[PDB]
């Protein structure tokens, strides 16, 4: 059991976390950051 | 006491009383010493 | 390096950038803080 479980612990947490956080970069992030308000504010033009 | 800055605000005090001549624009910009939320300028009440 | 203060002279700059209403007589009387050989005060050139 504790091989299986060692097995399966990786492949729980990436299939989950890592492989689902990489697809939200990849598609969902571009929605959330052009729909939030006030786009004029989102790019602030640094100083530098 | 906090590395990577995330919990500190820098503030500068005393712009009134510069050296003649010269001016922290450099500093106020996050130019000279980088800082995750930058620096605000603030001048108080004189001793006088 | 010189507990003593038996070769130890202070110099007080920038004495005209002080703040209004403030002097530097408590530290030029050598009674701030006591050194044995006193404090000279200069005034140099301004950086304008």
């Amino acid at each position: 059991v504790n091989k299986t479980v060692r097995d399966l612990m990786p492949k729980t947490i990436m299939h989950l976390m890592i492989n689902n956080t990489k697809e939200f970069i990849f598609s969902e992030l571009l929605a959330n950051l052009y729909s939030c308000g006030d786009q004029n504010t989102l790019m602030e033009e640094s100083a530098e | 006491v906090d590395p990577q800055g995330q919990r500190t605000i820098g503030v500068i005090t005393k712009l009134d009383l510069m050296d003649e001549g010269t001016d922290a624009r450099d500093v106020l910009e996050n130019k000279l010493l980088p800082l995750r939320r930058g620096y605000i300028g603030v001048v108080n009440r004189s001793q006088k």
